[PDB]
RNA sequence: AAUAG
DNA sequence: GCCATTTTCGCGGCTATTTTTTTACTCCCAAAGTTCCGCTATCAGTTAGTAAAAT
């Protein structure tokens, strides 16, 4: 998403970090979004909508 | 805490599905059942109950707490 | 432009 | 070459609040650069399905 960075990145160069795997990076991104969507850790960010 | 739904407990997919199959909608409902109900829940494995009781220990609650005037 | 102080 | 007279130059209080303006007008053509719709083709993202694993 480009947070604290100059540029945004696609799945390829994010895979280039440690393991170059588009399907894996996609899965871990989905997991992160699912955990951030839990109401336990999203009430703070809900107020900005 | 008691009025909070079970979806605030950060349960797994199978654990949440089993609790929904048992029609448990609030934390007070879950903490009023002990192993008498949970261990007899269909599809609910052995490690699942360990996970649930660990979560409740994290939240400072346990199973089968006797609460009056619920709901 | 006009009006208020 | 200094003494006086005429000519420019710049100035003339501070805060508010009500509200637009308006004349004057060749045409055509060939050549050139730009746009707008449609189609293609590639890549990346999303989604559905199925096997792998775990309970």
């Amino acid at each position: 998403f480009g947070i604290d960075m100059n540029t945004d990145h696609t799945l390829e160069e994010v895979g280039k970090q440690f393991d170059v795997t588009r399907e894996r990076i996609r899965q871990i991104e989905a997991k992160a979004l699912r955990k951030l969507r839990h109401p336990s850790r999203s009430e703070v960010l809900r107020s900005f909508l | 805490i008691l009025l909070r739904p079970v979806d605030d407990l950060e349960l797994t997919v199978r654990s949440a599905n089993c609790l929904k199959a048992e029609a448990i909608h609030y934390i007070g409902d879950l903490v009023q059942r002990t192993e008498v109900e949970l261990l007899k829940t269909p599809n609910l494995g052995k490690k699942s109950l360990t996970e649930i009781k660990d979560v409740l220990a994290s939240r400072g609650l346990s199973l089968g707490m006797r609460l009056e005037n619920w709901p």
